[PDB]
């Protein structure tokens, strides 16, 4: 960018330029896998949490 | 005219000035000047010189 206004900075008026970085991403988890005739609730993920006591 | 500049993204000394050129108009206007020289036909005949040439 060499003419845009970004964050209130007028680039061309100030001899500035900017680099505009972006990417587009998505996420999905397949987490209630088939287990028989009856629909089941699961997760492929388990968590370990720190010792809370003192 | 040009100006000296800073580099600040936010302070008023980092901004390049705007400026004008300008034109104006002079004019020729045609004006007339003139004279009429009346003379009597007998005087013009009796003179020794061509008073119309004069």
């Amino acid at each position: 960018l060499d003419q845009a206004t970004v964050g209130g900075i007028n680039l061309a008026e100030r001899d500035m330029v900017a680099l505009r970085f972006c990417g587009r991403f998505a996420y999905a988890l397949g987490d209630n896998i088939a287990q028989g005739r009856v629909a089941a609730e699961n997760s492929p993920v388990a968590v370990i949490t720190p010792y809370a006591g003192s | 005219h040009a100006k000296w500049v800073g580099e600040s993204a936010t302070a008023p000394e980092g901004v390049k000035p705007t400026a004008k050129a300008t034109w104006a108009n002079k004019t020729l206007v045609a004006e007339e000047l003139a004279v009429i020289l009346p003379i009597h036909e007998n005087v013009l005949a009796d003179a020794t010189e061509d008073l119309l040439a004069e």
